[PDB]
């Protein structure tokens, strides 16, 4: 619904799939497919995990799709202060200019 | 040793509130220690309190206090009575006789 119809080929795409639970195994199964689709279209996930309670096996299988989905693993929502400087400028490293 | 007892010295890593904490002190030497106390316990789950305690104390000292782990633990401080216990008290409390 979001990368429907890719109508900036030239922009870089990428999500921020920030995230603090877990889910039911039932509602994983089809997790490893929705990440590869996206790798298809070349949109990039990184996953943000925060908290004891964050899904990390979720975090390491989009990791082994892609090297440019590198995870961040966080303690708590407040290290966000201290990961934002990196975090953007991660992100525009992986976007190009005009 | 006892795994429902367990549970509680657990608390030091699953808990979000002690997850603060993690970046400054390392859990697993209170968690060790909080263990061999409930070898040593004689009680009911507050036998891991003393662990918590400390580590919530060493925490604030490095400079995060962490406000809720009184309320999701089933711990309880000692207080006098009638007072409640709170982190980040201020020690210039308010007596009624004081400028």
């Amino acid at each position: 619904q979001i990368f429907s119809k890719i109508d900036r080929p030239e922009a870089s795409r990428i999500a921020l799939l920030l995230m603090a639970s877990q889910e039911p195994q039932r509602m994983s199964r089809n997790f490893v497919r929705y990440v590869q689709g996206l790798k298809k279209k070349k949109v990039i996930v990184i996953p943000v995990g925060i908290g004891p309670h964050a899904n990390l096996k979720q975090i390491r299988l989009i990791e082994k799709q892609a090297p440019e989905n590198k995870a961040f693993v966080l303690s708590s929502v407040d290290e966000l202060e201290q990961q934002r400087d990196e975090i953007v400028s991660y992100l525009c490293d992986l976007a190009p200019e005009a | 040793m006892q795994k429902g007892l367990w549970e509680q010295c657990q608390l030091l890593k699953s808990t979000s509130v002690f997850a603060r904490c993690h970046p400054l002190v390392d859990p697993e030497p209170f968690v060790a220690l909080c263990e061999k106390t409930l070898c040593e316990c004689a009680g009911g789950l507050e036998c891991a309190c003393p662990a918590l305690l400390e580590y919530a104390r060493t925490c604030a000292q490095e400079g995060m206090v962490l406000y809720g782990w009184t309320d999701h633990s089933a711990c309880s401080p000692v207080c006098p009575a009638g007072m409640e216990y709170r982190q980040c008290v201020s020690p210039c409390a308010r007596t009624c006789q004081s400028l």
